[PDB]
């Protein structure tokens, strides 16, 4: 079993939304 | 526009004839281009329940190329129903016993798995060779360009090419 | 060649701005076939049997053909609507 | 309004205007030998097209695009301007 | 050779092609040429039927002249009363087309219909699926409904 | 209980068949359904798939208008997105 | 390049093919990286696989070129998708002292990986997740510039 | 994860286009998973910061014990930092009042085309 | 579709959200009075 293009790309773009989360968490 | 509603009716739904050329061209692309043409599929009002397919007409079939080394790779398997009736054979004695057989199976698959496949199978028209009957060109509406560009060879390219061409290395 | 896409098929199809700037304006008038690019009209002037025939000319299945019985005969609706 | 003879209604009203009587064409075609032909004739009118018609045989197709042209003259195009009921004078 | 000449190959050359956009000066020439072409026409009213787009609730309706819509809610308007739509994005014409960018001014375009009828929508059932569903579990809708004819279609060389 | 599902199931379809007969439609005049949309997008469209249908099958000379002009949008979508953005935005690609 | 006339031989050196000149990338050690063909030739391109084989279709030694390894492979997978496919009628096989051919019919073949005689059928195609995949292509070429979304599918 | 994510640096500064000086003073959440089979201290969290319905905005304060909530349930929110362009709004003008997905909460909404 | 290029201009993702084509009245009396506000 390997993993459809479309479930790698939605993780890359929430894990990257939850970084802005974190920096304005950061001030 | 201002047509007469009955002739109007007959003209949009009406069927067309195409032509298709399989020489040096893979099945499989011509299947997927013949499937959207068999089905119908090419018109604006597409409807499952209008019946609209059209008439698709295949030649050179003999002449077709496969990718790769599907030609002795690719295995065909039936079954009569019967004991011992399973039956495997390769593309390549399967081309060499009906040089049509792959092309049909191709589509078969292709088109949806309902009633109306056979319907539309009978619509399909294939010729081993350029050979056509002239009632069925008088049919013919339009042909359809050859789905994959065919590279050229050696002698095909011209002498001005050659020309252009530059020699990389010097022997 | 101020038009993105071929004119020489269905309409001369022209695309425009207003002065304002928020609309846009088409001009398609239809175009027709040339003489010369026309051919001018053509001068010179049983019951199993019955199905494949049948079958043939129109290139339906053969099952189409055959009869069905009293019971959805019946249940056919004889008034199919139709508005203007 | 029942018309019969369409063509020969459309000669009638082109001489009256000095017009020159359309020549018939076959504009387009398509399954010829099947029991299913197709036939667009157009109506060339000093080698322009005036009216085209769709038809089963040539003849329908020309009677077709007899009665189209008959619509145009009276000015019954398909796309004329509707008639208006909201009016109050 | 050029310096960094690839010569064409199949992987050379991209399968799309690169296309040359027109001089924008000569563009608005074309652009406003156009445009007086078509105000000409729209002041000569050379135009028979036409279509109008126009978004309604939640929905867009391609209108005509006397054209009949119904409105699955009611509306408070007495039938019988002429109103105006005021969400025109496109409208038609035999020869020509406008579009809104990305609706249409006000005084370009006014577009009228009256109200016909007042009703309720045919019976809707619902029945949830459930183990041991019950013969009373089930309901019915009825939705409000109005109706609409459309009246006239007015514009004018305001371009 | 069989028609209480359709109900939900019976608009996406809908929107299914409006979708596929577009594309048939720009696909008869050369131009994919993908394409169609996101032009028009850049363009603040906002007609619906529903609407789309009918334009094709009774303004057939308007939709190749609309046809023209993405097409014309989506070269000049082409050449800015080659540009990126140093060049001025395009006549039909101005907002 | 020296050809053998023929008992007593003679051998003379005659006129070899000379690079044209102005390579567009100067500064290439390899012939193939000086016209900046690295990425962008493909079996189809036969004008370029013919300088570098024999006139039978026989392989050029890598040292007579001089070109490097990685671009012998490409170019020696390249003349043998074109051989396999029929596309270099100049080039073919010499036959042994007057043999014909078979006779039989030739399948039309390209992107042939291996011989098309040494593949052994594929009798089960498998199931869902047990589907066998078909090789197109060579690895050889993985690098070649794709002008698709997605990267070019090897197995098919 | 090291405590340097919520430790800003110059870097991070510019790439969200953040003040290192005069920190934003509110947090713009909202929900974007839902909290089922999720563990109860997810849930109730969740349930406090009253993010019940998904993709719905709420305002929240940039405090130390807001800023905690927050990071508990991080990985279900999107964080953006509210910004009065022309200001808090007044008594008169706060019916004219509108917030842009931008972040930006302007005190006058005028109905005319950006453009 | 569309979601990303519309957030890119600033607009709503979905052409359902805040707009003028939603926000606005979408229709008036033909006597000239006005509509009255929509509930939702
Ligand atoms: S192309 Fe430069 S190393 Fe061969």
């Amino acid at each position: 079993r390997t993993v459809s293009f479309q479930a790698k790309e939605s993780m890359i773009r929430r894990l990257e939304v939850e970084a802005e989360n974190h920096y304005w968490l950061s001030m | 526009s201002s047509f007469s509603r009955a002739p109007q009716q007959w003209a949009t739904f009406a069927r067309m004839w195409y032509l298709l050329d399989g020489k040096m061209q893979p099945p499989g692309k011509l299947a997927v281009i013949a499937s959207n043409k068999l089905q119908g599929l090419n018109k604006p009002v597409y409807h499952q329940l209008s019946d609209c397919g059209d008439h698709v007409v295949i030649i050179n079939t003999r002449h077709i190329a496969f990718s790769g080394n599907k030609w002795e790779q690719k295995v065909y398997s039936s079954h009569t129903g019967y004991p011992g009736g399973f039956r495997q054979v390769t593309a390549a004695q399967l081309h060499r016993k009906d040089p049509v057989a792959i092309v049909k199976l191709a589509i078969y698959g292709m088109l949806p798995k309902n009633l109306h496949r056979r319907t539309m199978m009978q619509r399909l028209h294939l010729f081993p060779d350029e050979d056509i009957p002239e009632d069925i060109l008088k049919n013919l509406v339009e042909e359809l360009p050859q789905p994959r560009r065919v590279p050229k060879r050696l002698d095909e390219y011209t002498q001005e090419e050659i020309e252009a061409f530059p020699r990389v290395w010097t022997p | 060649t101020y038009s993105s896409l071929p004119d020489d098929y269905n309409c001369q199809v022209d695309l425009a701005l207003t002065a304002d700037g928020r609309t846009i304006v088409c001009y398609h008038p239809s175009v027709d076939i040339p003489y010369e690019h026309t051919k001018p009209i053509p001068q010179p002037d049983e019951q199993g049997p019955m199905i494949e025939q049948l079958s043939k000319v129109f290139y339906t299945t053969k099952h189409r053909w055959y009869p069905h019985g009293q019971y959805h005969n019946r249940r056919k609706k004889l008034n199919p609507p139709r508005d203007r | 309004w029942t018309v019969v003879n369409p063509m020969g209604l459309l000669v009638e009203e082109l001489k009256k205007r000095n017009i020159s009587a359309p020549e018939s064409r076959l504009t387009r075609q398509s399954g010829s030998t099947t029991a299913l032909p197709l036939y667009f004739v157009g109506l060339y009118c000093d080698r322009k097209l005036i009216a085209e018609g769709p038809g089963e045989t040539v003849l329908v197709a020309e009677e077709e695009a007899a009665r189209v042209a008959l619509r145009k003259l009276y000015g019954f195009t398909e796309n004329r301007r509707p008639w208006d009921y909201s009016k109050p004078k | 050779y050029p310096q960094g000449y690839v010569p064409k190959t199949s992987l050379s050359s991209p399968p799309w092609q690169e296309v040359v956009l027109p001089d924008p000066v000569e563009e608005t020439r074309h652009h406003a040429e156009v445009v007086k072409r078509v105000n000409e026409l729209i002041a000569t009213g050379q135009y028979g039927r036409l279509f109008a787009v126009v978004h309604f609730a939640s929905h867009q309706w391609k209108v005509t002249a006397e054209d009949l819509i119904l409105i699955e809610n009611e509306l408070d308007i007495k039938c019988g009363e002429r109103i105006r739509l005021e969400k025109v994005l496109l409208v038609g014409a035999d020869n020509f087309t406008l579009l809104g960018k990305p609706l249409l001014r006000k005084e370009l375009v006014r577009v009228e219909a009256t109200v016909i009828e007042k009703t309720e929508s045919w019976p809707k059932i619902n029945m949830k699926f459930r183990k041991r569903k019950n013969f009373r579990k089930k309901k019915i809708i009825v939705n409000p409904q109005t109706i609409l004819r459309i009246n006239t279609i007015e514009i004018a060389p305001r371009l | 209980v069989k028609c209480t599902k359709a109900r939900r199931l019976k608009k996406r379809n809908l929107r299914t068949l409006w979708i596929n007969r577009i594309t048939a439609a720009s696909q008869e005049h050369g131009l994919k359904y993908p394409a169609f949309i996101v032009n028009l997008i850049k363009c603040q469209v906002e007609l619906n798939r529903k609407v789309l249908v009918d334009l094709a099958i009774y303004e057939p000379k308007t939709f190749k208008s609309l046809a023209a002009l993405a097409k014309r949008r989506q070269q000049e979508g082409f050449a800015a997105a080659l540009g990126d953005g140093k060049e001025p935005e395009g006549i039909f690609s101005r907002v | 390049l020296r050809e053998v006339v023929k008992t007593v031989i003679e051998g003379r050196i005659t006129e070899t093919p000379k690079a044209t000149p102005d390579p567009p990338n100067p500064s290439g050690q390899c012939p193939i990286c000086r016209w900046n063909l690295k990425h962008k030739y493909t079996y189809e391109d036969v004008l370029l696989l013919s300088q570098f084989i024999r006139p039978y279709g026989g392989m050029l030694p890598r040292r007579v070129t001089g070109l490097c390894r990685e671009e012998h492979r490409k170019i020696e997978e390249c003349v043998k998708m074109a051989h396999r496919a029929g596309l270099l009628p100049n080039h073919r096989p010499q036959l042994p002292e007057g043999c014909l051919p078979k006779d039989k019919p030739k399948l039309n073949r390209y992107l042939t990986r291996w011989a098309p005689k040494s593949v052994k059928p594929i009798y089960k195609k498998g199931h869902r997740w047990n589907k066998v995949g078909m090789a197109v292509g060579s690895p050889l070429l993985k690098d070649n510039v794709c002008y698709s979304r997605r990267p070019l599918k090897m197995m098919h | 994860i090291p405590d340097k994510v919520f430790q800003p640096k110059p870097e991070d500064h510019e790439k969200y286009g953040g003040d290192p000086q005069n920190p934003h003073k509110l947090h713009i959440v909202t929900r974007i998973r839902s909290t089922k089979r999720r563990p109860y201290w997810e849930k109730d969290t969740i349930k406090m910061l009253g993010l019940q319905k998904a993709h719905s905005p709420q305002i929240h304060k940039n405090i130390p014990s807001v800023n905690a909530k927050l990071k508990v349930v991080k990985h279900l929110i999107r964080i953006q930092p509210l910004k009065l362009p022309q200001g808090l709004p007044t008594e008169e003008t706060m019916s004219s009042t509108c917030l842009k997905s931008t972040g930006e909460l302007v005190v006058q909404w005028h109905l005319k085309p950006v453009e | 579709a569309g979601g990303q290029w519309r957030l890119q201009q600033g607009l709503a993702a979905n052409p359902s959200g805040y707009g003028p084509l939603t926000e606005l009245p979408d229709w008036s009396f033909a006597d000239g009075r006005p509509a009255p506000p929509m509930k939702g």
